[PDB]
RNA sequence: GUAUGUCUAAAGUUAUGCUCUUAUUUACUAACAA
C-alpha cells in the first residue's frame, strides 16, 4: 500500500481546512440604456424514412428480376437484365409509370 | 427618458429601405450596418408568420443569439472583416437565385469564438429558413 | 558518482528513522537533517574543484574560441 | 437551485498542470446552499455544518497511475485540500468539488463539499461518463491499439451494399472523402531524383439528400507550414470537417458522418470529440470519390483557388427537381465510378453529343430523361467493361453481387 | 523521414539524313497510393 503511506494528507479532521473557511468566512463578512431596449423591441422582451421508398424500389428490383432472368441465364438475362435493373435512374420511371397505371 | 427612446426607435424601425448595395461595401459605415440590421428584422418577421409550419423551438434561442448582432450593428461594434463577410451573406440572401451564393458567403464568414459561433450559427438558420420559406410558399 | 552520496543519504535515513522510530510508530514527520546535510556539504567540497575546472573551461570557450 | 453554470476558461496548461489548478466550472447559486464538509463520493454520511456557500466550483483532475499509486480517492482528496489552502491558483470559493480520473486504471473518484441531494447525481454522472465518454472510449481504444489486442466489435454495422438503402432515412447526414487533399506535382531536380510538390486539393464533403457538395479547397499555403504531409492531410481534413460541423446549428449538425478512407476515420474520431452526438460511420463499401475531383468544373475550381476558401455546389440540381435524391445519387455513383475507371471514356460519354450544354450553375450536362437513361446505361457498360478487363469475371454475376 | 547544405529577407557612393505523329520496353527515381 504505497500511495497510502505517501499520502501527504493522512489521518486527519479538517482542522487546517476549517481554519481556511474561518479565514474566508471572515472575508465574506468583511465585504444598456437604450440599446438594451433598441434590440428587444423585436418580440423578445424577457430579460424507416425516405430510404424505405428506395427499399420499396429495390424490392421492385426483385419483381422485374423475378419476371425475367433470375438464375438460368448466365449473361444473356441475369447479367443483361441485371444491368437494366436497380443501377440506372430509368428504373425510377419503370416503377413510377407502374404506380401511375396503378393509380 | 425611456418613452422618447421608444418613440424615436420604433419610428426609426419603420423608416428604412430593406436593400443592400453590393458596391457600397467598398465605402466606409452605419448605413450598411442599419440596412442589414433592419433587413434581419424582416427575416425575423417573415419567420414570425409561419412559426406553426416551421419548428419553433430553435428560433426561441435564435432570438437570444441574434441579440448580440442587434447590439453590434446599431453601435458599429462589429468589425470590418466580419461586416464585409456578413453583408455579403445578407445581399446574396435577398435574391432567390443566390442560394448557392448564400451558404457560400456564410461558410466564408465562419471560416473569442464562443458566442460568436452561437450567433454566426444562428445566421445559418436564417438562411436555412429563408431558403425553405421561398420554396414552400 | 553522486549515487554514492545519494546512497549514503538513504543509509542515514534508514539508520536515523529506526533510531527515531523505536517506540514511535511509522510516518513522515521526522526531521533531523544533520548527517545527510553533512554528506551534501562534503559532496560540494569534492565538486567545487571539478566545477571550477569544468565551468572554467566552458566560459573560456564562450569567450576565447576553443583551442 | 443553480443560478448559472459558467466555465472558468483557464489556459490549455491547466488540463495537465499539476503544481496548481484554476477551477474549471464555477457555480453561481440562486440561494445560499449549505454545503456539507468535504468528503469523498462513496462516503455516505455527509456532515451538514452551518457553513453556507453562494458559489461552488467543479474541477477535473486527470491522472495516470502506476502499480504503486493506484488509489485515486486519497489522491483526489490531497488535490482538493492542496489547491484550496495554497496561495497560488485560488478558486472563487474555498468550498467546492473536485473530480479525478485515473486514466491508467479507469478508477474515477471525487472529493469535496456537497450541496444537499447533489451527491447521487454526481455518482451517477461519473458512472455514466466512465461507462461511455467519447474521449475516454477513444483513449481506451487508442491504448488497445497500442497493445494490438483490439477486439473488432462495432455496435453499428458498416455501410455495405445491403445497408446502402438505409444510408439515408429522413435524417440529416454528411459524407466525407480525404483522397484529394494532398495532390502532388512530380517534377525532376538538379540531383536527378524526384521532388514532390503539393498542389491545391479539396475536402469532398457531400450530403446525399440535398445534393449539397461542400468542399473546402485546400490552398497549398497550409502545407507550406509543415512536413510529413500524408498524415497532416488527414489532420487538416478532420480539422476542417470538425470546424464545418461546429459552424452549423444543432438541427443542421449532421448525425451520421460517413467516411470514404477508413484510415482517415482515426483522427476524425479525435476532432469529432468537440461534439459527441455526431456518430461516425466507417463505410465497408468503397465509393469512388477520388475520381469525383476529375469532373471538369470541379477540377477547374480547385485550380482557381487562391486561398483558404470553400466553394460549395449542388452535385446534382436538375435531378433533384425531377426525382428523389436517391435516384440522383445512383446516377452520380455511376458517373463517378466510370470516371474512376477512365476519365477519357467518361468525358467522351458526357460530350458524345456536343449539342447538349452544361448549365452555368450545374456541374453536369442537363439531359432529357430518356437520353439520360441511355447515358446511364452506357456508363454502366463502361463499368462492366472495366470489370471484364481487370477482374476477368463480369459475365456470370448474380443480382446483389452485380 | 531525415542529418546536412544552399537560397531569400530592400534601400540607390557624387566619372564622361531529318521533322513529325504516336504506341511499347527497360532503368532509375519518388515520405505519392497500394
Ligand atoms: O527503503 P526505501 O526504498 O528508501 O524507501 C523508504 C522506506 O519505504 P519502503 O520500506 O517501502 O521501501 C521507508 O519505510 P520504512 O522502511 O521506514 O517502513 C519510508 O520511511 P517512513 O516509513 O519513515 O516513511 C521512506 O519514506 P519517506 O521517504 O516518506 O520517509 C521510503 O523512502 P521513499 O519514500 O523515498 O521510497
Amino acid at each position: 500500500d504505497w500511495d497510502s503511506r505517501k499520502d501527504r494528507w493522512y489521518g486527519y479532521s479538517g482542522k487546517e481546512y476549517n481554519e481556511l473557511i474561518s479565514k474566508w468566512e471572515r472575508d465574506k463578512r468583511n465585504k444598456e440604456i437604450e440599446l438594451m431596449k433598441l434590440e428587444l423591441y423585436k418580440d423578445s422582451v424577457g430579460s424507416t424514412g425516405e430510404g424505405l421508398k428506395l427499399n420499396e424500389l429495390n424490392q421492385f428490383a426483385r419483381s422485374h428480376a423475378k419476371e425475367m432472368g433470375i438464375r438460368d441465364e448466365i449473361e444473356d438475362k441475369e447479367k443483361v437484365q441485371h444491368v437494366l435493373v436497380a443501377n440506372p435512374t430509368k428504373y425510377e420511371y419503370l416503377k413510377k409509370k407502374r404506380e401511375q397505371e396503378e393509380t | 427618458n425611456r418613452p422618447e427612446r421608444i418613440q424615436e426607435a420604433i419610428a426609426q424601425d419603420k423608416t428604412i429601405s430593406v436593400i443592400i448595395d453590393p458596391s457600397q461595401i467598398g465605402s466606409t459605415k452605419p448605413l450598411l450596418s442599419m440596412k442589414c440590421n433592419l433587413y434581419i428584422h424582416e427575416i425575423l418577421s417573415r419567420w414570425k408568420a409561419s412559426l406553426e409550419a416551421y419548428h419553433p423551438e430553435l428560433f426561441l434561442d435564435t432570438k437570444k443569439a441574434l441579440f448580440p448582432l442587434l447590439l453590434q450593428l446599431r453601435r458599429n461594434q462589429l468589425a470590418p472583416d466580419l461586416l464585409i463577410s456578413l453583408a455579403t451573406v445578407l445581399y446574396h440572401l435577398q435574391q432567390p437565385k443566390e442560394i448557392n451564393l448564400a451558404v457560400q458567403s456564410y461558410m466564408k464568414l465562419s471560416i473569442i469564438d464562443e458566442r460568436t459561433r452561437l450567433w454566426i450559427t444562428s445566421i445559418k438558420r436564417l438562411i436555412t429558413f429563408e431558403e425553405w420559406y421561398t420554396s414552400n410558399h | 558518482k553522486v549515487m554514492h552520496q545519494i546512497r549514503a543519504c538513504k543509509d542515514l535515513k534508514h539508520i536515523i528513522y529506526y533510531k527515531f522510530n523505536k517506540n514511535l510508530g511509522k510516518g513522515p514527520g521526522c526531521g533531523f537533517w544533520q548527517p545527510a546535510w553533512r554528506v551534501w556539504l562534503n559532496f560540494l567540497r569534492g565538486t567545487i574543484p571539478l566545477l571550477e575546472r569544468y565551468i572554467g573551461n566552458l566560459i573560456t570557450r564562450q569567450f576565447e574560441g576553443r583551442s | 437551485q443553480i443560478e448559472s453554470v459558467t466555465k472558468e476558461t483557464v489556459h490549455p496548461r491547466k488540463s495537465y498542470k499539476m503544481n496548481s489548478s484554476a477551477a474549471d466550472i464555477t457555480m453561481e447559486s440562486v440561494h445560499e446552499w449549505e454545503v456539507s464538509k468535504p468528503s469523498l463520493l462513496h462516503e455516505t454520511n455527509d456532515s451538514f455544518k452551518g457553513l453556507i456557500t453562494n458559489k461552488m466550483w467543479f474541477d477535473v483532475q486527470l491522472r495516470y497511475g502506476d502499480y504503486d499509486s493506484h488509489d485515486i480517492s486519497r489522491y483526489v482528496r490531497a488535490k482538493f485540500l492542496d489547491y484550496t489552502t495554497d496561495n497560488v491558483s485560488m478558486y472563487p470559493s474555498p468550498t467546492g468539488v473536485m473530480i479525478g480520473i485515473d486514466l491508467a486504471y479507469n478508477m474515477y473518484d471525487a472529493y469535496g463539499n456537497w450541496f444537499n441531494g447533489l451527491k447521487p447525481l454526481i455518482q451517477n454522472s461519473m458512472r455514466t461518463i466512465m461507462k461511455a465518454n467519447p474521449a475516454l472510449y477513444v483513449l481506451r481504444e487508442r491504448i488497445r491499439k497500442g497493445l494490438q489486442i483490439y477486439q473488432s466489435s462495432v455496435q453499428e454495422p458498416f455501410l455495405n451494399s445491403s445497408n446502402y438503402a438505409e444510408l439515408f432515412n429522413n435524417d440529416i447526414k454528411l459524407f466525407v472523402d480525404d483522397t484529394n487533399v494532398y495532390r502532388v506535382t512530380v517534377h525532376k531536380t538538379f540531383e536527378g531524383n524526384v521532388a514532390t510538390k503539393a498542389i491545391n486539393g479539396c475536402i469532398f464533403t457531400l450530403n446525399p439528400k440535398t445534393g449539397h457538395l461542400f468542399l473546402k479547397i485546400i490552398h497549398t499555403s497550409v502545407w507550406a507550414g509543415q512536413k510529413r504531409l500524408s498524415q497532416l492531410a488527414k489532420w487538416k481534413t478532420a480539422e476542417e470537417v470538425s470546424a464545418l460541423v461546429r459552424s452549423l446549428p444543432k438541427e443542421e449538425q449532421p448525425k451520421q458522418i460517413i467516411v470514404t478512407r477508413k484510415a482517415m476515420l482515426d483522427p476524425l474520431e479525435v476532432h469529432m470529440l468537440d461534439f459527441p452526438n455526431i456518430a461516425i460511420r466507417p463505410t465497408e463499401l468503397r465509393l469512388p470519390f477520388s475520381a469525383a475531383m476529375s469532373i471538369d468544373k470541379l477540377s477547374d475550381v480547385v485550380m482557381k483557388a487562391t486561398e483558404p476558401q470553400m466553394v460549395l455546389f449542388n452535385i446534382y440540381d436538375d435531378w433533384l427537381d425531377r426525382i428523389s435524391s436517391y435516384t440522383a445519387f445512383s446516377r452520380l455513383t455511376l458517373l463517378l465510378r466510370a470516371l474512376k475507371t477512365n476519365e477519357e471514356s467518361a468525358k467522351m460519354i458526357l460530350l458524345s453529343d456536343p449539342t447538349i450544354t452544361i448549365k452555368s450553375y450545374h456541374l453536369w450536362p442537363s439531359f432529357t430523361d430518356e437520353q439520360w437513361i441511355t447515358i446511364e446505361s452506357q456508363m454502366r457498360d463502361l463499368i462492366l467493361t472495366e470489370y471484364g478487363r481487370k477482374y476477368n469475371v463480369n459475365i456470370s454475376a448474380l443480382t446483389q453481387t452485380e
